[PDB]
């Protein structure tokens, strides 16, 4: 229904205490106004990084926001997608 | 081999959430710089664009933003008010393929109506989609006032000669993947999930599969390409194994390496 394909994942395993980074990609989105925002522990992750909007050769649309953290036992990380009045929420997975 | 140098536009007028005009453009894989309406000067996207790039390149590349606004986005406002017309998409592209001919284009999707495939040799602009007055108005700004087109095709490839030398290191790295392999815990969809997982690699043309018995398992084939953070790439591959013997399963994996 024109909604996001969102992904959550880390660029490599996670091994704790080792440094990594964290990832929520959508993409094939109708409308394009999005919000991606990055969760740790519930807890909006700040200094986080976005790339631009913009789409594949086939117009479909395309965001990623990305942030290095550490993962550290205990913890969890989720992606909050605002998409067309909604927000979803990804956990790693 | 063949390259090509995009720059990707979004037209949002009166949006309230995006602005006015975005501008992505990438060297093949690298998005290269980035441009939008609340900025007032692009920015470079990678460190070598920022250093083995003349500056005499962004004060031009600054001009022809305005280019594209003025002599179509302004143009066409108008009307795309008229029709209701939320947002277009404009890929700007010339590509010079193993140099055997050149082809530089310009698209238009206009939102609700189908693409305008601009045709930048011929300066002819065909309907893909929904015909409407846009596919010749675009057709008569390219075809009075040349100078304009001449920022669309010639520059085009020089600039993608310069640029393409800048990033002729970046084009070439070669990350290497690693393929890993889990059972995914059983999700609704499959009972028991094998996921092959391939991240870090940096030239996007690979090739992987999923082999049962050297036979390719095509059966419960879910492929998934995502974009990492450093421009390179991670590849996902999922079957259900439907209760077979996993080690029977392989997940044979050719990058250029
Ligand atoms: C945000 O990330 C950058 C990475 O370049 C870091 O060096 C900086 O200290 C961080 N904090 C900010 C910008 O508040």
């Amino acid at each position: 229904p024109g909604s996001p394909n969102v992904q959550v994942y880390t660029y490599k395993l996670i091994k704790e205490g080792e440094s990594n980074v964290l990832l929520c990609h959508a993409k094939d989105f109708s409308p394009p106004n999005i919000k991606l925002e990055l969760l740790e522990n519930g807890r909006i992750i700040p200094n986080t990084t976005q790339s631009d909007l913009s789409f594949e050769s086939d117009w479909s649309f395309k965001l990623t926001r990305y942030v290095e953290f550490t993962p550290q036992s205990g913890y969890k990380y989720s992606c909050m997608v605002t998409h067309n009045g909604d927000s979803k929420e990804i956990q790693l997975d | 081999g063949s390259h090509t140098l995009q720059y990707l536009f979004i037209y949002a007028p009166q949006h309230p959430d995006l602005p006015e005009l975005s501008m992505s453009g990438m060297l093949d894989d690298l998005q290269i710089e980035y441009y939008d309406s609340s900025l007032k000067q692009i920015q470079p996207r990678q460190q070598w664009m920022a250093s083995k790039i003349t500056e005499d390149y962004w004060q031009e590349q600054n001009m022809a933003v305005d280019a594209l606004q003025n002599h179509i986005f302004r143009k066409i406002a108008p009307l795309v008010t008229i029709l209701g017309i939320r947002y277009i998409q404009v890929l700007w592209k010339c590509t010079v393929e193993n140099s055997q001919n050149t082809t530089a284009f310009v698209k238009l999707n206009v939102h609700g109506l189908g693409v305008v495939d601009c045709d930048l040799f011929t300066v002819r602009c065909r309907g893909l989609g929904v015909f409407s007055v846009l596919i010749g108005m675009i057709e008569d700004i390219l075809k009075n006032d040349p100078t304009f087109i001449q920022l669309l095709n010639p520059r085009c490839v020089e600039n993608l000669q310069t640029v393409l030398r800048a990033g002729k290191t970046a084009l070439e790295r070669k990350v290497t993947p690693q393929v890993l392999v889990f059972e995914r815990s059983s999700t609704a969809e499959m009972s028991t999930p094998l996921l092959c997982l391939i991240t870090a690699f940096y030239p996007r043309t690979i090739n992987a599969t999923w082999l049962r018995k050297g036979e390719p398992v095509s059966e419960d084939l879910t492929v998934m390409v995502l974009p990492n953070h450093d421009a390179t790439y991670r590849m996902e591959i999922l079957i259900d194994i439907k209760n077979n013997d996993p080690s029977n399963y392989y997940c044979q994996v050719q990058h250029c390496s």
